[PDB]
């Protein structure tokens, strides 16, 4: 049944191999520069994200299409 | 019928696609961009101490374990989807195209104008019997 | 004189070859042929075979409805009487 | 359809994954539940071979698979099997993400603890479902035909189990499970076909000797005068085509196959069989509800479509039961797809609304919350 | 209408050889460059190049209905290009189906013809004879009542 | 020699004539092969079509004598309760 | 072409070398592979007479040389001649140095294991090529038909084997190789001949008797039939010039040469024809798989070009198999070279690029690398 190897993966990368931060124990450039190294993480996360959301639209697209080759052939 | 329609229609059709691609994409990057702004909003430069950028930073690594989470969702919905893509586009070719992928061929362009072996032969021949005497 | 016949023999080979070529395309022109005039002829009643299928298919749909209704109304009957 | 948010209904079974939308009458997308890799080497390149074929696509290619199935009895053996299965069900068959949709599955009577915990623990980690509720196989049965008791029998292909249920209030200490059904036949058919010369050994040939059961076989309305019947004349013996020609004709074999339905000494197992654990069913319950369990025999199930079994059955429990009492054996004729009806019509409803176990309960409790309130 | 007959302008050696040798096969000098279309078909069909009988009898139907058989040499030379495959691996199978799914709006598994009369108009081109029914008659093949992404290619292959 | 130059020269025109028959010849084989390429494939849809029709209408009839044989029984049924 | 890099197909076959880069239609240069040594003594001096003719140079000189044919059964049983072949093949008919081209020859089913490892060990010791792989010749002539399933009947020269495929998937366990092909048929059809007066011995006169057996024999539909009608009327006696004069007329040796296919009791071999061969070939697959095996026969190799062998053939599959199943032979007009072309295609693909024997990966395992992954 073996589903431990996907549960792992995903907790793992959730909790334990995440890029755990800490943030509050840094002088004030370098606080200031993981502030910033955080805020680009966060919206290049946000870009790949939608870059991921117009991927599943294009995947819909071809389903779509496929489908209806599927349905006009058999 | 006018065989002169084609080329004219198809530059045509070509630049009116590419127009709308441009535009769908220029779309589809400023739509990213105020979603992105959405989701997270800009920060600000001026009047902060130590401590509100200590918060700040708190709050924005509370967001970074959110947007983490969730770009994991995604990537791996992302992976799982393109590794289906690939397979459905394989099963499509292995379904409507299997015969068409070795059809596509180079051949007929040697021997139809290949029958010069018999005059070298005859030179040879020639040759030799020119070389008895 | 002997270099003229010697052009003389070459000719000749050639023209033995091109008859060798009209021969060999001559028999697979026809071996073609009677592929053609069997595969038309099998295919048109393989078309004709199938399309009496798909009536007698339609027709079969037809009478399922009919015999789906009755039993609609044999059910009712009998649970009224239960 | 638009707004709003439907529950999809998914129903693992045995044998056959039967799946589909809250509120429609029939299951959308019904294929087996077989995993099956390749065997031999291959020698084509790029020819696109995937490294396993799963549901309809493998009932195609079984020539050069080896299907294993990822539910023995019930339970569930192979997880990543049946996790495969499930993705494939969600994503090619239905073509809706699990992240915007309830689930409904189902289970078997008296089925290990830990199956079930595995089973919300994958459907809450892996596909991220916003809330999913497990029922048993039996009550929904009894929902599709639209009554409130009666004792429901319903013989699947893995697992045989009898729950008998009185105005809405089920009898826990009165679930006789038993584990023969319609895999075992398949294999005892399959066993006795020998005794006539076809041999069928290869996992591939179960398939065709199921289609066989399915096509040919029923159930005697008297066994001896059959046995006998059928050791003189010869109007029994029907004749199938294999999928390569060389016709077979079945002879007594036709009613010897789902006789072990109710003999189940003939595969070896001590049992009573189905037409006498129903009976010990019924005596378990109270002396006051008897009759009614009598009057509302419910079938269910893939294996009761036996042609001639209602009446077998009914034969049997009346010559068991007392003179005065009538019986009634309801055998409606959607029973394949009776268990995934009810379940669509029990997701449909409102005052169910508010049973399913969401997200963050499960977050709160972790997968031991099956067992607790939200059953 | 441009594109052969702009090159046949600035016309090339690599196709002038070819055309030479067709002027000494048709034309024996100080003559009027007839090269009958029937003519010109059958060698076509003759000269080692590739013998297509399609353009050959399009070429009867639309040439040579004076009652002389002279052929002009820009419509000639023009057909002598056009018999040849001249395309551009007609531009990139992802781009163009991108393309089409951004031209397809009703997103049903096809394209109606709406969007696609839509696109045509939008390209700003003349109408000719070739308009109107011609592409009803083209991409009628099964006669779906629609025109597909596969239906675009087959009435027009080789988009270039 | 003289009569060997004529031969020659007849020789010559022999095989460019050979050679001509040769191209022709070509040039029908190319055409007849497509020929047969495209009816062949027509033969191969022909025959598939066919055989989805057929085992749908098995399907259908079986369907129906199933459905059938069950009302006739309810039937007997519905008058024995009458 | 330019830049880049083009693939050597060889295929070296018994009988005929074919040979051509990939991605053509037709093989470039076609010539027979024997050498032939002269046996008499030779007066004129400074005639520039070489030791050794080999390919279609001897074939001229046939006279008086004596060709030996260095490939007996599949099988290379003269290592320095096959090499001497190989070297002429590369330079002189194609005049590329191996140096820089990969190469793709072709091997007989159920071959000796040190038949290929020499080969690939003087492909990279010798010759020096960057790559080279080896493929079995009836995958090839699958591709070549555009299929990708269907059993193929390769009837080479020098052995026939008969290799069902399915999907992709070859069973290695229904491989059918009969040693009996072309060369075997020359030698009877030479045998047969003693019975008018003709008598052919020398090794140089076998070649007269192969052009005698390509030009005039033809399978006969029906084999009594064409006996009975043979020895009453005269239709059939087609006459036939030798390289000297001296015409000679063939009779019921012009069918009789081929039957030996059919009927290999003829020169004493044990064996089934090669109509039964190929339909033990296909009831040793599994049972699911056999229509389409039956539906998709083809034909390939140079012997079975003989004029109405592809009626013979599928008149006794029909016999032989079920009468509900199609039986179709696929005979493409292009049978000769159908290895060769399934070859141009392979080598062609982009997805097989990566399966090349790298020169680098042999310097590490030695020749056994063949029978390793790289198969
Ligand atoms: N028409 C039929 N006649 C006889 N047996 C059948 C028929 N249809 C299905 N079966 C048997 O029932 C099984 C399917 O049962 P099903 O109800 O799908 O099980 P599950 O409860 O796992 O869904 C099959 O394995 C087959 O052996
Ligand atoms: N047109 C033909 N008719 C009959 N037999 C032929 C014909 N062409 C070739 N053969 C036989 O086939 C042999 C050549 O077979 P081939 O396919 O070249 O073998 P390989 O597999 O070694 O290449 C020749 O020896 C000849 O006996
Ligand atoms: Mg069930
Ligand atoms: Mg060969």
């Amino acid at each position: 049944g073996k589903r431990q190897t996907e549960r792992e993966k995903k907790k793992k990368i959730l909790a334990e191999r995440r890029k755990v931060l800490a943030i509050d124990h840094l002088n004030e450039d370098q606080l200031r520069e993981k502030a910033k190294e955080l805020w680009q993480s966060i919206y290049n996360l946000e870009a790949e994200k939608f870059d991921l959301q117009e991927k599943f639209k294009q995947q819909k697209y071809e389903i779509n299409v496929l489908r209806n080759r599927i349905n006009d052939n058999q | 019928i006018s065989a002169s329609r084609k080329l004219q229609l198809k530059t045509l059709m070509l630049q009116i696609a590419k127009q709308e691609l441009e535009r769908e994409a220029e779309e589809r990057r400023g739509e990213k961009g105020r979603a992105l702004s959405t989701r997270c909003q800009p920060l600000e430069l001026a009047g902060l101490s130590f401590a509100e950028l200590q918060d700040l930073c708190r709050q924005l690594h509370a967001r970074v374990d959110k947007v983490d989470e969730e770009r994991y969702d995604v990537e791996a919905k992302v992976t799982k989807n393109i590794t289906e893509i690939a397979d459905l586009n394989q099963k499509i070719f292995d379904l409507r195209g299997k015969f068409k992928r070795p059809t596509l061929r180079r051949v007929r362009i040697s021997a139809d104008a290949m029958m010069q072996a018999l005059l070298g032969a005859r030179a040879k021949e020639t040759l030799d019997l020119r070389a008895h005497l | 004189a002997q270099k003229d016949e010697e052009k003389m023999e070459i000719q000749e080979i050639q023209l033995k070859e091109a008859k060798h070529i009209a021969e060999d395309a001559d028999r697979k022109y026809e071996e073609v042929a009677r592929k053609l005039v069997i595969i038309e002829s099998d295919l048109e009643r393989a078309e004709e075979r199938a399309e009496l299928s798909e009536g007698k298919c339609a027709e079969l749909e037809e009478e399922l409805k009919t015999v789906t209704n009755n039993l609609k109304s044999l059910e009712a009957q009998a649970e009224k009487y239960s | 359809d638009d707004e709003e948010t439907t529950a999809l209904v998914c129903d693992n079974g045995s044998g056959l994954v039967k799946a589909g939308f809250a509120g429609d009458d029939a299951p959308r997308a019904v294929f087996p539940s077989i995993v099956g890799r390749p065997r031999h080497q291959g020698v084509m390149v790029g020819m696109g071979q995937k490294d396993s074929y799963v549901g309809d696509e493998a009932q195609s290619k079984r020539g050069i698979l080896t299907l294993k199935y990822p539910i023995e009895h019930g339970i569930i053996t192979n997880w990543d099997d049946m996790e495969k299965i499930w993705h494939h069900t969600f994503y090619n068959e239905l073509r809706v993400a699990p992240e915007e949709h309830p689930t409904l599955l189902t289970e078997a009577p008296l089925n290990p603890k830990a199956n079930r915990e595995k089973m919300t623990q994958i459907m809450f980690e892996t596909f991220n479902v916003p809330a999913m509720y497990v029922a048993i196989q039996a009550v929904l049965s009894l929902y599709a035909s639209g009554r409130t008791t009666g004792i429901v029998l319903d013989s699947g292909d893995g697992v045989t189990h009898n729950v008998p249920i009185y105005e809405g209030y089920a009898l826990p200490h009165a679930i006789m499970r038993l584990d023969l059904a319609g895999r075992d036949l398949t294999d005892y058919l399959m066993k006795i076909l020998t005794e006539r010369g076809y041999s069928f050994v290869t996992t591939a040939e179960r398939e065709i000797v199921r289609d066989i059961k399915e096509k040919l076989c029923y159930v005697a309305l008297d066994f001896e005068n059959e046995m006998a019947t059928a050791a003189s004349s010869s109007s029994l013996e029907k004749s199938y085509e294999l999928p390569d020609g060389q016709v077979i004709t079945i002879g007594n074999e036709r009613f010897r196959c789902p006789e072990t339905l109710f003999q189940p000494s003939f595969i070896g197992m001590e049992s009573a069989g189905i037409h006498e654990t129903t009976y010990n069913s019924i005596m378990k319950c109270d002396i006051d509800i008897r009759k009614d369990l009598y009057a509302n025999n419910v079938l269910s199930g893939g294996t009761t479509m036996y042609p001639g079994i209602a009446d077998r059955m009914q034969k049997e429990i009346t010559a068991l039961a007392p003179s005065t009492m009538k019986i009634k054996i309801i055998a409606p004729p959607e029973r394949k797809y009776s268990v995934w009806i009810g379940g669509s019509i029990l997701a449909s409803l409102s005052t169910f609304q508010q049973m399913w176990i969401s997200k963050q309960e499960y977050d709160e409790a972790g997968p031991s919350i099956v067992h607790r309130k939200c059953f | 209408d441009d594109i052969y007959k702009a090159a046949v302008e600035q016309l090339t050696e690599e196709q002038k050889n070819e055309f030479k040798a067709a002027f000494d096969i048709f034309v024996l000098g100080a003559e009027d460059g007839c090269i009958s279309t029937k003519e010109l078909g059958k060698v076509m069909r003759m000269l080692g190049q590739n013998p297509t009988p399609e353009e050959l009898q399009e070429m009867i139907d639309e040439v040579d209905e004076d009652g002389s058989g002279t052929v002009d040499f820009d419509e000639f030379l023009v057909m002598m290009v056009r018999c040849m495959k001249d395309d551009s691996k007609g531009k990139s199978e992802e781009e163009l189906s991108d393309l089409f799914r951004m031209f397809d709006k009703n997103a049903d598994g096809y394209i109606d013809l709406e969007e696609l009369k839509i696109m045509l108009q939008a390209t700003g081109e003349t109408i000719t004879e070739d308009d109107i029914e011609e592409l009803m008659k083209d991409g009628d093949k099964n006669n779906d009542g629609r025109i597909d992404y596969d239906e675009f290619l087959e009435f027009m292959k080789g988009v270039e």
